[PDB]
């Protein structure tokens, strides 16, 4: 199998070597957002990972099986990005969230920038559980970009 | 067609760096998974 970890999504379709975004391997499945790969197939290697479920809204998908990350921010506690930006070694980014207000409810937001190819990079807690992913966001009054913590649901 | 490589350990780290405000904001999801600011 394919080990636990954060993974680089990349698509040779483009010039080069294109990193398009960032996922998550945990208990046998990879965990990205849907506008990353919009449903796609991936490579790992010589195998191939089917998608699983997805959903647009949401923006996340799931690979080889159901969707597995089901940490939530708790409201109080910094928490870190653990960005993996494009051509760039992995590094942990630590601050206290923000909130996305909405009709249905309040989400964590993390007032990080990074490029595009970052989108999936998981948010983690204290005991390094995934809370969500990185990369659906709003662009704010100053131009500055704001991410919700964008987390699944766990069947 | 896309293919993924291994970049780390999800584990926090200790001594990371702290950076960001914590804005709240009135927010709205469209049935195509965008967010837009309420104002
Ligand atoms: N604008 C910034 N200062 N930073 C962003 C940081 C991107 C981090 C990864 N996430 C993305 O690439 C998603 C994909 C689409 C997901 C949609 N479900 N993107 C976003 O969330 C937002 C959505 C805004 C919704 C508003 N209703 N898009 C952007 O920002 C693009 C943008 C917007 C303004 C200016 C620039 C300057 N190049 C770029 C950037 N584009 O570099």
């Amino acid at each position: 199998e394919t080990t636990d970890g954060v993974y680089r999504v990349m698509t040779r379709r483009l010039l080069g070597s294109t990193q398009v975004g960032v996922g998550v391997m945990q208990e046998g499945v990879f965990h990205t957002m849907w506008h990353v790969t919009k449903g796609a197939a991936l490579r790992s290697g010589e195998g191939r990972l089917d998608p699983y479920w997805g959903d647009v809204k949401q923006d996340l998908v799931s690979y080889c099986g159901p969707w597995k990350l089901d940490a939530a921010w708790d409201g109080l506690s910094e928490v870190q990005l653990l960005a993996v930006p494009p051509g760039e070694r992995a590094k942990n980014i630590q601050t206290l969230p923000g909130i996305f207000k909405t009709k249905d409810g309040d989400i964590g937001a993390v007032a990080l920038d990074y490029p595009a190819g970052t989108s999936g990079s998981p948010i983690l807690d204290k005991c390094g559980r995934v809370i969500g992913l990185y990369g659906n966001g709003v662009v704010i009054k100053n131009g500055s970009y704001v991410s919700a913590i964008t987390q699944g649901k766990r069947e | 067609d896309m293919y993924i490589e291994r970049a780390g350990d999800i584990t926090w780290e200790k001594d990371a760096e702290v950076t960001g405000n914590s804005p709240r904001l009135d927010v709205a999801l469209d049935e195509s998974g965008d967010f837009s600011l309420v104002e």
